[PDB]
């Protein structure tokens, strides 16, 4: 362990945000994906009507 | 020298024709074509009756692809019916330039 | 040229849509969507996998072929002579 | 002729609040929209952090 | 003294079959070598084979056995 | 145009190369890369800068400095990896942007394509030097041969190598030069990008169906911006996860030892994408003829648009082309792993096996495909 | 009948975009002060006695 830590003094800390980011992380993704869909909603809701008087 | 195999040719044709999704999107063969110069002026010479109808199906087509839905199979295009309407116009533009192309050689 | 104005010429098409508020972000996204996932996945998997097989085969094929070829010096020539 | 046109139903993608044909849509409209925005704003707090 | 957990955990896995199984091969090598060792033969190649899976067993056990 | 605030500086009217630039309706997340590519790069510049801020290029200094970086420098550990690992991500971002082009035949646009061609060639050497900068054991030896490689020129190479060296060996000035090169070089690319883009505004993007999209367009801002934003956000974790929890995964180079010209590594490999070329490099026993291939390897991309064989651009409707298309995909990835192998006899054969296949896939098969299929539909 | 907080909220805050913007910073502030404070416990809950925070008490100021 001693050497293993020596080459990586940052290590036991570097997981803090590693943890910290993941908690944060799941929040945003759907929100966008929703808003994404929310905007796109009007797009995929289109309806065509081809009524040439023709 | 092919007679029965000629009959045997059409299956894979019909098969291969059925192996490309645009049959299942309600397209035809002609509207599939990649553009070209002959393609261009060919468009000019079309009557609207086709032309407009050419338009809508395309416009119809694209929308579906947006939503990842394939046309209900009942309504898929049929290997029995393919409209060649493009080409009888196409051969004109091909032909004429070949002259100019050649007649300007010498 | 001017991007939205002059592109094509189109007549007698009609279009209908709603405020995005008027509707839902997931109209049966789970239930109704899952089949659509499935149906089209096969159209590809027909034409997708077959090579991936080949490598992994050859991958291990050569791997083994590599191993014994190397691994064992007294394999064919054993250490009597 | 032209008037032969009609509106097909979008009730599907909708949510039930204004889904009724006889209701003032304004009743939820206040609460209706705020859901859409409450998402939008909360999205931002994270981005800011 | 303390005898270590190791030597103990050494024995528990070498107890396993493929261990002694190939350990024979070592002797299958070794004994044949003992007469024929003039020729290039050495059992090292097999020793590693012997030791490989040997400690693959020894892997999980003693790290718990240690402090 | 009355009181439009986008006129007043005309610069804002150049801005409408975006916000009203129309786009077809159906666009796959396949298309999100062009965005990402530029974004992957922006980050590069910055991080690749702050490095220099504490970095010194010197034969004695550089390593110990870089040692010192993750040691005493605030967050010297996040940053270095942000630079290196972030480099890797730029690749796979990039190739897809290629892959899209082929699989729909977007290459049909000739010049825009070509710009991409050059644009590609540029990027590699950047990383190459960027990889030498560490001055690690491999970086020394890796470039040592790859540079020595070019000596195979029959005549002018002899001087020319030592020239780019500036010496009989890899010694100091040969380092320092690269630093400048590796330093300036991205700015050049960024300029070129604005060219590559430019033509695209002329003819607009293409659509997956390989069909004229004229009839249906979209105002760019309300939508594709968003899918990009998410698309951008996709990238985050992709680096974040790797860069943070498990650094050394694609940090495959193991050499933190000082570069030793006396010592030679028992195994010699560049990093991954550098290998697949170097794999082909291993193949041919002929020194010169081999290099010739390696050159010819990529450039045929520009040739490909001469190979439009059919009356339909995209491959989504051609199974066989698609069959072919995916076939080639593996042939590369094999070589990757192959170049990831020592040169024992199956591999020896294997590369020889897989090598000629590669071009053969391109150079023979693919053109004939539509030819049949053109004839098949009776086109 | 009372409005669900949603109907209150827009009328109260989200209507004027400034306010709509204003609140954003506000909670974001209180957010982080609480947020990070939680994860570390969870973090250090996970790692017990592996850290001086736990360990160093053995020898800290003798
Ligand atoms: C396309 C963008 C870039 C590429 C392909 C690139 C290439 C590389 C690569 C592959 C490394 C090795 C990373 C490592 O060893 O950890 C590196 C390191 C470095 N790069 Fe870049 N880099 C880019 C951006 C930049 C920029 C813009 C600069 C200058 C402002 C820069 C300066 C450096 C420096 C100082 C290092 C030292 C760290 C090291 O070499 O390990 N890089 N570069
Ligand atoms: C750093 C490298 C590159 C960057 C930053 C880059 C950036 C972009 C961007 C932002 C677009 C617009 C998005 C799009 O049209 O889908 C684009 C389009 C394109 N790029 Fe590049 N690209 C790069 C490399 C390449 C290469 C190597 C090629 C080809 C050899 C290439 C060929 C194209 C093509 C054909 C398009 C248009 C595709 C279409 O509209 O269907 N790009 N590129
Ligand atoms: S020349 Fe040194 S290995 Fe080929």
């Amino acid at each position: 362990t001693f050497l293993r830590w020596a080459a990586e003094p940052e290590h036991d800390h570097r997981k803090r945000m590693g943890l910290k980011m993941l908690l944060m992380m799941g929040l945003l993704l759907p929100l966008v994906y929703a808003m994404k869909r929310h905007k796109w909603s009007v797009l995929k809701s289109r309806k065509l009507a081809y009524r040439p008087p023709k | 020298a092919v007679s029965a195999s000629s009959r045997w040719l059409e299956g894979i044709r019909k098969w291969y024709y059925n192996a490309a999704g645009f049959n299942k999107l309600g397209l035809m063969r002609d509207d599939t074509i990649h553009e070209n110069d002959d393609v261009k002026e060919a468009i000019r010479r079309l009557p609207e009756n086709l032309y407009n109808d050419r338009v809508f199906r395309i416009k119809r087509a694209l929308d579906l692809s947006m939503r990842q839905q394939i046309l209900p199979k009942e309504q898929w295009t049929k290997y029995e019916e393919d409209k060649s309407y493009l080409e009888p116009y196409l051969k004109e533009v091909i032909r004429e330039r070949k002259e100019r192309e050649e007649w300007a050689k010498k | 040229g001017r991007q939205f104005g002059h592109l094509t010429r189109v007549r007698h098409v009609i279009t209908y849509s709603l405020s995005p508020f008027e509707q839902r972000a997931f109209p049966h996204y789970f239930s109704k969507g899952i089949p659509n996932v499935l149906r089209r996945t096969r159209a590809c998997i027909l034409r997708v996998a077959p090579p991936f097989v080949a490598f992994y085969l050859v991958y291990t094929w050569g791997t083994q072929e590599f191993e014994k070829s190397k691994r064992k010096n007294p394999a064919a020539y054993e250490n009597d002579r | 002729s032209h008037t032969d046109i009609k509106v097909p139903d979008f009730s599907d993608y909708r949510r039930p609040e204004v889904l009724d044909s006889t209701k003032s849509s304004k009743e939820s409209s206040e609460a209706r929209k705020g859901f859409s925005y409450l998402v939008t704003a909360t999205t931002t707090v994270g981005v800011a952090y | 003294e303390l005898v270590d957990p190791l030597t103990t955990v050494r024995e528990q896995c070498e107890q396993l079959e493929k261990c002694v199984k190939a350990r024979e091969r070592l002797e299958l090598c070794d004994e044949r070598v003992s007469s024929r060792s003039q020729t290039e033969e050495d059992c090292t190649e097999e020793l590693l084979d012997f030791l490989h899976a040997r400690d693959h067993c020894v892997a999980h056990k003693l790290f718990n056995s240690l402090k | 145009m009355t009181n439009i605030r986008k006129s007043h500086p005309l610069m804002k009217i150049v801005n409408n190369a975006f916000i009203d630039l129309p786009a077809p309706s159906n666009i796959s997340s396949w298309w999100n890369f062009g965005s990402l590519l530029g974004i992957c790069l922006i980050l590069q510049i910055l991080t690749g800068l702050f490095l220099a801020m504490h970095y010194t290029s010197d034969t004695t200094t550089a390593f110990s400095s870089v040692t010192h970086i993750c040691r005493d420098v605030n967050y010297g550990w996040i940053i270095r990896y942000m630079h290196a690992n972030g480099a890797s991500m730029f690749f796979i971002c990039l190739y897809m942007h290629v892959g899209r082009g082929l699989y729909y035949g977007s290459y049909t646009f000739l010049e825009t394509w070509n710009i991409g061609v050059i644009l590609l060639l540029t990027v590699m050497a950047t990383a190459f030097m960027g990889y030498v900068l560490p001055w690690g054991q491999m970086s020394f030896w890796g470039a040592t041969v790859i540079t020595n490689l070019l000596s195979a020129i029959p005549y002018i190479g002899t001087n020319l190598v030592e020239w780019i060296w500036g010496g009989f060996s890899v010694d100091k000035a040969t380092l320092t030069r690269f630093f400048a090169f590796h330093f300036i070089l991205p700015f050049i690319i960024m300029a070129i990008a604005m060219v590559h883009l430019l033509f695209l505004h002329e003819t607009g993007s293409n659509n997956p169906t390989g069909i004229s999209s004229d009839v249906d367009k979209i105002p760019f801002h309300p939508y594709y911006t968003i899918k990009d934003i998410l698309g951008a956000l996709l990238l985050i974790l992709a680096l974040m996860l790797l860069v943070l929890f498990a650094p050394d995964l694609l940090g495959d180079p193991d050499n933190y030892t000082p570069a030793n010209p006396l010592n030679t590594p028992p195994h010699i490999k560049p990093e991954w994408y550098f290998l697949f070329a170097y794999a082909i490099l291993r193949s041919i026993p002929n020194k010169l003829g081999g290099v010739l291939a390696l050159a010819f390897s990529i450039l045929i991309l520009a040739l490909i648009p001469l190979l439009h064989t059919s009356k339909q651009r995209s491959m989504m409707f051609r199974p066989l082309s698609q069959c072919l298309f995916w076939a080639l995909v593996a042939d590369l990835l094999t070589l990757t792993w192959i170049g990831g192998q020592p040169v024992e006899h199956p591999y020896i054969t294997i590369g020889q096996l897989a090598s000629v296949l590669y071009f053969l896939l391109i150079l023979v098969l693919m053109p004939t495909a539509g030819t049949i299929e053109n004839k098949l539909l009776k086109w | 009948v009372a409005p669900t907080l949603t109907a209150r909220l827009y009328s109260l805050l989200f209507r004027r975009t400034s306010t709509f913007a204003l609140t954003i910073v506000v909670g974001a502030l209180f957010f982080e002060r609480a947020f990070d404070q939680g994860a570390d416990a969870i973090y250090e809950h996970i790692n017990e006695g592996k850290l001086w925070k736990h360990i160093k008490h053995k020898y800290e100021n003798k």
